[PDB]
């Protein structure tokens, strides 16, 4: 939407217009204001269905957890669903031969790494040095809320050396009204603030921060730095919502196809 | 750095080679291929944009990167192809992909964001994912090419490694880039 | 979704899986189709909300109907709405004194050919020849339905030199459960099939035929739209085209038609 009536794309046209057919221009600019009410009523309804799902959710994303963590054997009718698809001709086969069962891998190791590093967009928040930090990852989940309005994801840690946390939380405060001073601009759910977490380094192990030289502590790049949200800082909190959409919308609900890789990007 | 470019290879594929099958352990040695060759071609344009002017790797420096790791013929017809998809996709514009509107099947966008990742230089220009994209699409096409003759002169569809280790072995400058790998 | 196995991004790392691992991941591939047969559930429960939600929306679309048409009035606060934002100074009241009241100039003529215009993908569909033809619409309307799944586009039209149709109607039918013999693919609802209408043209105003009898560029072709499987190549992209139009008219230009008619809406 451009505020900047001048910038309008058919701006010459309305001056144009004689007044009587501006006044009506006027007229469906309100009632525009009043579709819009009405759309965000819509929206917060869409967000209690989603709440009203996640129990419909959980126990596909429970089961997969077990299995990630070994916690669960696979079934006859687990097994019997093929690793890949369009595969033909004894390459299924072959696959399924191409390496021994190793009892000493329990579960699925670095399954949250490497489903999160395929996906294109928190590849690029992902650094050399979250990697192994990553690997400790043994859940990601997300849950929303009513009061107050918005949702949250939370990163489950294994016992690691980089930090004490076992969980790290990111919280998303949501708007569901339109901006009363700018209410055509509405076009959905619209982030108020983020909210990170405290992450408890061991020492040398906070690789999101380093000195530089009198001597003071910048940001480094990281992918831990999603859990410190903040001119041009509205944005960076705009990056910051859509990384945390990607994680709960696209990630967490098809993680295996990230882990495999059978979801790709072209862009 | 274990980056796969198996799609995009196939795509390639099927332009040179449209009946014309590749095996996964074939494929597996061209994505190694591509990728010891994308590690060559940035770190030497990482080297000359060390201390450049705002430490910039734009296509200049993939262009002399180029003629520096890839032989002679390979290198002229690599520089042609660069400057050509650099040229489409100046002058070009639903939201088309920057491959698409440079006229490539390698990704243009994620060759943007390892040579950003890898921190070889302060900044990558638009241009240099292109022409980078350019190149290692070439080359791709070229051992594809190659190796698909191989594979019918075998009297086969399909791309096995012995296709492409005789394509690389028989090709003098295929043979001396692809030696090492 | 890459349906060829062997092209997926991390093929090599599956590959290289023990066995009793790959049969870990057997299993979240299998919960993963049950994943997305729970969103499909979802799905169906957001289009029954978007019907239910119809009775509130279409008094306000039914109230700008009658505005463009000239069939009411605007109201003190309508006329007190600007008609554009962001403007300063002098400019709102230049603008309403730059044109002279008009009489003889009703409603607001080219409203819905402006609106669908100024929409990049609908623009790319109107030839020179629909101009004239899509001045005579009045409204654009569209509704859903439960049984059969899907939802229509209905184009009013004045009386018009063109066609004797006062409505033209298009109709597409929506599958809302996953494919069986491809569940991992499903990512929302897709189109089954796309049902016209049949334009009864008066004499040589065909603008869809010409004789070079042929078929040529017309807005107008979107009312017979392509076949599916059973009513016959790369048909299936055609309809694909035609539905993401049909849903560009109805989720964006529909409820804010007045946005792309002053241009306040730009890509």
């Amino acid at each position: 939407f451009q505020h900047m009536g001048l910038l309008s794309t058919n701006f010459d046209m309305i001056q144009a217009l004689p007044l009587n057919v501006k006044q009506r221009v006027c007229a469906l600019k309100n009632l525009q204001m009043k579709t819009i009410q009405i759309e965000s009523d819509f929206y917060k309804r869409v967000h209690e269905l989603e709440i009203e799902f996640e129990g419909k959710f959980k126990s596909t994303f429970d089961q997969r957890k077990a299995i990630v963590a070994g916690e669960v054997e696979p079934t006859k009718e687990q097994i019997d669903t093929p690793i890949l698809e369009g595969l033909e001709g004894d390459q299924l086969a072959e696959l399924y031969k191409a390496a021994e069962a190793d009892p000493s891998a329990k579960g699925i190791k670095d399954f949250w790494l490497t489903a999160l590093r395929t996906h294109d967009l928190v590849a690029e928040a992902i650094e050399e040095h979250d990697v192994p930090i990553l690997s400790y990852l043994t859940d990601v989940t997300t849950a929303a809320s009513k009061d107050p309005a918005g949702f949250k994801i939370e990163f489950h840690f294994a016992t690691n050396p980089y930090f004490k946390n076992q969980v790290l939380t990111k919280t998303y405060l949501l708007g569901f009204d339109p901006d009363a001073e700018a209410p055509l601009q509405f076009d959905g759910p619209h982030v108020i603030r983020a909210v990170g977490d405290t992450i408890e380094w061991e020492d040398g192990k906070n690789v999101t921060k380093k000195a530089v030289k009198l001597t003071k502590t910048v940001k480094a790049d990281s992918f831990f730095n999603f859990f410190e949200p903040p001119e041009q800082a509205e944005e960076f909190l705009e990056l910051d919502y859509e990384m945390g959409q990607a994680i709960r919308d696209t990630i967490i609900p098809r993680a295996v196809l990230f882990y495999t890789g059978e979801l790709q990007s072209d862009d | 750095r274990k980056e796969s470019y198996s799609v995009y290879i196939y795509r390639v594929l099927k332009q040179v080679h449209p009946d014309t099958g590749v095996s996964s352990k074939a494929m597996s040695i061209m994505n190694s291929f591509v990728n010891d060759v994308f590690e060559r071609i940035a770190a030497e344009a990482s080297r000359l944009a060390h201390y450049n002017k705002r430490s910039t790797i734009s296509s200049r420096e993939i262009q002399t990167a180029v003629r520096l790791i890839l032989p002679g013929e390979l290198a002229k017809h690599a520089v042609s192809e660069g400057t050509k998809a650099v040229t489409k996709y100046t002058s070009s514009k639903k939201a088309k992909s920057r491959s698409s509107r440079a006229g490539l099947q390698f990704p243009v966008g994620r060759l943007h964001r390892i040579l950003r990742k890898g921190n070889y230089a302060q900044r990558v220009g638009a241009g240099a994912p292109v022409y980078l994209a350019a190149v290692l699409e070439y080359l791709a096409a070229e051992v594809l090419e190659l190796a698909g003759n191989a594979a019918r002169d075998n009297k086969k569809t399909r791309i096995a490694p012995r296709h492409l280790q005789l394509a690389v072995r028989n090709d003098e400058e295929l043979n001396k880039l692809l030696a090492g790998v």
